[PDB]
């Protein structure tokens, strides 16, 4: 069950880069790819994301329509552990459009990727699936990123489609036409993924400017809660465990209805020598200030959650505490859904930390996220401010019209099953 | 007479091969599958030979099928202790598991796996010169549990007809790990095999979990604890099959003494004594008390309140030093100071079976070995609680259809849910007509 | 409570204590089932791979 | 903190319980289906007990005994007396064809064509009055039954008093005491009840607990002997008694299963 992992754009890369980094820490593998772990549970199912001269080579392949980004990755402490065939952009960029992405300048590269990838596919014994990286409000990794998901899923009908899409924030923005970008690949997820956890840039600041207090944030600030949060989620598929759980199971638990595939992560020790108690870990875990989405779980409904307790830790103890969360806090959790909330506890704790928590919950409070993206969109449509950009691509009104229209259903949806 | 015991899905295995450990143990064959005990190499016509059969170099290898939708699991059993007791036809492994989905395991990649199996069934059916039944071992809420058994339930009604079949479904508890659309998985597996099994013991996950933190003082029990108490239990009724004696001594024994109605095959089991292995000195109970402590819901496979419930049919199993006379007394005490009352079409009687080999524990485990022990395979209508919650669990998600999609997409339709759960509203209200006046 | 059918073995004995007396699918069809499911997935998936072309 | 659910809003004496439990800032109320509750003020009618008592880290209680509906029902506590050895001089006889041996002659052929058939009370002891001995008893998880001390008892012709001032008449116009005349002989029938029904509806190993207040119709004849008229399994209470009993209630079954006399301990 190898998992074909797929970074694409600047944010994307970086943020997928870390993520490598972290997991190879983890798994005990330096930037040559070799192993020095001291236990073998490191290796017992690093075949999730590596591929082995007793060397594991990462299962990614990199894309961007610009050089600068990958060469980066590659002049990174683990450039080398990346396979150079997997490797694969352009020079023409996409100047932040989606259009120039996804139908433009991207139509061309993209048959570049789909062939690492159907390489990659072929070695993979049991292909679990994708895994995808990249900024909804961009231009490669938003517009691109889709329409390598489309390809994708055209080609490998029977593989789960999941996506870490980093949500653009006023906060954190590059350009004015972010939103419109946002909004058409929000589209493109809805359909075409089966998992999305949603990185909102502007809480993963919010964290960071308070909480962690830290005036003035860089992206890599935002990008190191990225990759812990990553770790955390893909914590049950790397290590082996009671729970082992894979993308397809995953989907199973955690979608009562497909278009609600959205998720809110969380984490908590928010970074430090004081482990936190169990009971500590659960309060931060489902903690607003501790999810990476900026959304407040009181204001919708718990469908699905799901909790990982890495580092040793009393498993009773772990299990009291989520009792008595969800007892506490019975009017969040949906009736219809019987045990909606499980949780799974790893013995290998994240990298210098004692013990951590992560949580992955599908809440009607998400919607939030689609109605700031859909507010500004409508800010900006009413007047047709920028559209120029796209419609210069061959795009049309009406395509912006569409996708407006079913990010406010998506949102529609999760309000209905919220009450 | 032979019984072909088969095993699906995670739990099935897991279990079968602590079944099959405390089999090995108890008839003493080692874990080469050489018996030193036997003196008819690679032959003999002896009780454990129902389970067992000898080879010309006098291993004895289990009758039985280890099958799973992935393969670690069964590449466990492979590469364990008894790895070589099985042999690797026995042991029948896929690509990918159903991903908790009845309709996953029972269409999409049941139809792939199905022969295979069957074909393996059948060499053992073959070398089995009369095979009394099958035995089945699986989870109710697990895909292949659910959706793969069924479909090879309904396959052996047709290729073997006649021979019976045993069930040994696990019933969902949320306690122990549990996937969310596992209500689903079980009224879809129940309603397919209603017809397809003959008698039905279940065990739920909920009853015995606490019966481990309870009686061996175990605050986190694993799998391990939960699948070695378990095996003490099937060994119980088990051992009818494996040793001589008069009393469900061929599966179709079980049926008869214990199935008054088709629908009706599932029996409430209860087992005493659980004592800790821990507490270096234990008191002995006696025959009266172990037989006592049949009629506490605690030691009850699966929680319920017999109290509210008739009795169709009741069988208590003695392992250890118990007497009939113990019995006898143990009986007319506890009638009198117990609330049991039997159907007006059932006379009010009790089968009792002994064997005088005492009960047999795992080295090592967490259960203490006992001079004595007794279980009970009651057939009462309290039973139907079970069936009710579950039930209900599914009514909450179904009236949003929650989950029901990717059933859906694996070719299922949105109308066997309504069927299941039909039928088991019918089961429910059977279960209230026999017993409920 | 009267003691009957009492058979004693090596292995063990048996009684039976009375208190008191008292007051199919075809092959073809499972097959046909699961072919089914077959056609409706596959559709599904054409529907899908449609979509995917326009 | 502690979670109930009430699911039965016309149960006065429950709907102030529950009021107190809010008042002690330790028990809030959930929906009415909501599944983490600690306790279930529960339906008086087709009450779920084969889902209580399986929700995982729960403690659940339940305003009802299971299986007490025997010693409530007019007919089954007539079948419940007959039957039961244990259960029988205090009881009224009551009632096939057996009726006809008739054969006083008083009951409570036209009626016959008009349910159970005891024999009236001819004589009735009348302050001429006649009254109803109303007594509340709870029983707890343990199966201790307790009485509540405050009691009430509700022109006769051939063909609300306090406990305290029913004993004052008694003491003045019978020389004698409430507690000697009659209060003597209904512990000892409520004890019978409830000892002979325990084995059946104990819930002290099941995996829900229960509790339940009940409130016993006694009728004194001349003789200032009392006689069982029926078991009340959803009794209501004197409005000025109705606080001292919730409270009590809540005290008593609440408390004890979740800690945060006005009765009598006939059985502890
Ligand atoms: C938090 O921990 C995790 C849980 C899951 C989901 C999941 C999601 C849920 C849920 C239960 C389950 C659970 N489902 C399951 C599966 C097989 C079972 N067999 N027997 C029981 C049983 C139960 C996981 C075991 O495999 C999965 O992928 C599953 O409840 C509502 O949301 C995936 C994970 O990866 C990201 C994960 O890590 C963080
Ligand atoms: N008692 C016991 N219960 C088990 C065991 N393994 C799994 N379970 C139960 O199994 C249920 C899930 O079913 P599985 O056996 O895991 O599923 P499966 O048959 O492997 O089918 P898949 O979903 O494809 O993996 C849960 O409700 C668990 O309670 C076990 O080894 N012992
Ligand atoms: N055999 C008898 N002799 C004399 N009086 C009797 C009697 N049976 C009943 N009564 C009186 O008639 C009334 C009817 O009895 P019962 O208690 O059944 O009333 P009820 O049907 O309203 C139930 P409850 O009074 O508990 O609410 C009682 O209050 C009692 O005082
Ligand atoms: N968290 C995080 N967000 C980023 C990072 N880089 C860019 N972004 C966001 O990505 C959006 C712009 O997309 P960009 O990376 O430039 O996409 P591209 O066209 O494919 O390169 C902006 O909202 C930034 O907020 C990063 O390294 N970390
Ligand atoms: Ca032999
Ligand atoms: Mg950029
Ligand atoms: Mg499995
Ligand atoms: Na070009």
């Amino acid at each position: 069950r190898e998992i074909v992992h797929i970074q694409a754009g600047q944010c994307g890369n970086q943020i997928g880069a870390k993520f490598w980094e972290v997991i190879s820490d983890e798994h005990g593998i330096d930037p040559t790819g070799s192993y020095h772990g001291d236990s073998d549970l490191q290796l017992e199912r690093i075949n999730v994301y590596y591929n082995e001269g007793n060397k594991y080579v990462p299962r990614a392949i990199l894309v961007d329509l610009e050089p600068g980004t990958m060469d980066s990755v590659r002049s990174g402490p683990f450039g080398q552990i990346f396979r150079p065939d997997n490797f694969v952009f352009g020079q023409s960029g996409a100047g932040n459009n989606w259009a120039k992405g996804h139908y433009t300048e991207g139509a061309e590269l993209v048959d570049s990727v789909l062939d690492v990838v159907r390489k990659e596919s072929e070695s993979c014994d049991c292909l679990q699936g994708f895994q995808l990286t990249h900024s909804l409000g961009g231009g490669t990794g938003s517009g691109m990123g889709t329409l390598l998901i489309s390809k994708i899923r055209e080609e490998y009908p029977d593989r789960i489609m999941n996506t870490f899409s980093v949500m653009p924030s006023p906060k954190v923005s590059d350009t004015v036409v972010e939103p419109y970008n946002a909004t058409l690949s929000v589209h493109q997820l809805v359909e075409n993924t089966d998992e999305t956890y949603c990185i909102d840039n502007e809480a993963l600041y919010d964290i960071c400017f308070r909480t962690l207090k830290l005036t003035t944030p860089t992206y890599g600030d935002l990008n190191h809660l990225v990759s812990a949060t990553m770790s955390g989620v893909t914590t049950c598929l790397r290590f082996p465990g009671q729970l082992n759980a894979d993308l397809r199971k995953l989907a199973v638990n955690m979608v009562p209805f497909p278009r609600l595939h959205f998720f809110m992560p969380g984490f908590a020790p928010l970074t430090q020598y004081r482990g936190l108690t169990v009971p500590e870990l659960t309060q931060q875990m489902f903690d607003s200030k501790n999810m990476m989405a900026a959304c407040d779980p009181r204001h919708g409904r718990y469908l699905t959650v799901a909790a990982i307790f890495r580092g040793r830790m009393s498993m009773k103890e772990v299990d009291e505490q989520m009792l008595n969360v969800q007892n506490k806090n019975s009017s969040y959790f949906v009736e219809w859904i019987p045990n909606n909330v499980k949780t799974a506890v790893c013995d290998i704790p994240p990298r210098g930390l004692k013990m951590s928590a992560t949580f992955i919950g599908n809440s009607t409070a998400i919607q939030e996220l689609f109605k700031r993206i859909s507010e500004q969109f409508t800010a900006m449509f009413r007047r047709k401010a920028f559209l120029h950009w796209y419609t210069g691509e061959g795009m049309d009104e009406m395509e912006f019209t569409e996708a407006e229209s079913n990010m406010n259903d998506l949102v529609s949806e999760y309000q209905q099953y919220q009450d | 007479r032979e019984c072909i015991s088969i095993h699906v899905g995670q739990a099935g295995v897991q279990i079968g091969n602590a079944c099959w450990e405390l089999y090995c143990l108890e008839h003493g064959i080692q874990p080469d599958g050489q018996m030193p005990s036997d003196k008819t190499i690679g032959g003999g016509d002896d009780s454990f030979n129902t389970f067992f059969s000898e080879t010309g170099a006098g291993k004895h290898v289990p009758r039985a099928v280890f099958v799973d939708l992935e393969p670690t699991v069964i590449d466990e059993v492979r590469t364990g202790t008894y790895r070589q007791l099985f042999h690797p036809e026995q042991l029948i492994t896929g690509k990918e598991d159903a991903a908790n989905n009845y309709a996953r395991g029972h269409y999409t990649i049941g139809k792939e796996i199905i022969d295979l199996v069957l074909d393996r069934i059948r060499k053992l059916a073959d070398q089995c010169t009369g095979l009394q039944g099958f035995l089945v071992f699986h989870s109710f809420g697990g895909g292949t549990g659910s959706g793969f058994t069924s479909l090879l339930m309904e396959r052996l009604s047709v290729d073997y007809g006649k021979k019976s079949k045993l069930e040994f479904s696990i019933y969902p508890a949320p306690q122990v790990s549990t996937a969310v659309v596992e209500p689903y998985n079980s009224i879809l597996t129940t309603h397919t095999t209603l017809e397809h099994s003959d008698c039905a013991f279940m065990v739920d996950n909920e009853a015995i979990y606490d019966i481990c933190r309870r009686n061996l003082d175990i605050e986190r029990p694993t799998y391990t604890n939960l699948n070695r108490l378990i095996s003490q239990i099937v060994s119980s009724i088990t051992a009818s099959l494996r040793f001589d004696g008069a009393l469900n001594v061929d599966l179709t024994e079980f049926q008869t003494n214990l199935v008054p109605y088709p629908r009706i095959h599932f029996p409430l089991a209860t087992y005493a004594p659980v004592i800790s292995a821990e507490k270096a000195y234990h008191e002995q109970l006696s025959v009266a008390e172990i037989t006592n402590a049949c009629f506490e819901p605690a030691n009850q496979m699966v929680k319920c309140d017999p109290r509210h419930g008739k009795y169709m049919a009741c069988c208590l199993l003695y392992r250890g030093d118990v007497v009939p006379k113990d019995v006898n007394a143990a009986i007319a005490t506890i009638k009198t100071k117990r609330s049991i009352q039997f159907v007006d079409w059932c006379p009010t009687g009790f089968k009792v079976g002994i064997n005088y080999q005492p009960p047999t524990v795992v080295p090592g485990g967490d259960l203490a070995k006992v001079q004595r022990a007794v279980c009970m395979l009651s057939n009462t209508t309290a039973i139907a609680e079970a069936w009710a919650r579950l039930d209900h669990k599914f009514d909450l998600m179904y009236a949003k259809r929650a989950f029901v999609h990717w059933y859906v997409g694996e070719g299922m339709e949105e109308g066997e849910f309504s069927e299941a759960r039909e039928d088991m509203a019918a089961l429910e209200k059977d279960y209230e007509e026999v017993g409920v006046d | 409570m009267e003691v009957i059918e009492l058979n004693k073995c090596t292995s063990g004995q048996s009684f039976e204590v009375i208190l008191k007396p008292p007051s199919d699918p075809s092959l073809e069809e499972i097959q046909k089932k699961l072919e089914a499911a077959e056609e409706r997935r596959k559709y599904q998936e054409a529907e899908l791979l449609k979509h995917l072309a326009e | 903190m502690y979670t109930f659910v009430v699911r039965d809003e016309n149960s006065s004496v429950y709907a102030e319980v529950s009021r107190l439990l809010l008042a002690t800032g330790q028990w809030k109320r959930l929906r009415k289906d909501n599944p983490r509750f600690n306790l279930m003020l529960g339906e008086r009618n087709r009450l779920p007990f084969g889902r209580l008592g399986h929700e995982p880290g729960l403690v659940q209680l339940v305003n009802y005994y299971r299986g007490a509906d025997k010693l409530c029902r007019k007919a089954s506590l007539v079948k419940l007396i007959k039957t039961s050895p244990e259960l029988c001089t205090w009881f009224p006889e009551s009632y096939r064809e057996v009726f006809l041996a008739y054969n006083g002659n008083v009951w409570i052929s036209e009626l016959l064509d008009f349910h159970v058939i005891q024999k009236y009370l001819e004589k009735p002891l009348l302050l001429h009055r006649k009254f109803d001995i109303r007594s509340w008893v709870l029983v707890d998880h343990l199966y201790n039954i307790y009485l509540y001390r405050e009691g009430v008892l509700r022109p006769y012709n051939s063909a609300e008093m306090f406990f305290e001032e029913f004993n004052q008449y008694l003491m003045d116009a019978l020389n004698t005491t409430l507690e000697n005349s009659i209060l003597l002989q209904i512990k000892h029938i409520i004890r019978s009840c409830l000892m002979c029904i325990e084995p059946a509806i104990s819930t002290k190993h099941l995996h829900y607990q229960s509790f339940q207040l009940f409130g016993f119709d006694f009728m004194v004849d001349e003789e200032l002997k009392v006689w069982l008229i029926e078991v009340n399994g959803a009794p209501a209470c004197a409005q000025k008694l109705y606080a001292e009993l919730c409270q009590g209630i809540v005290d008593v079954a609440i408390s004890s299963v979740f800690p945060l006399s006005i009765f009598i301990k006939l059985l502890e």
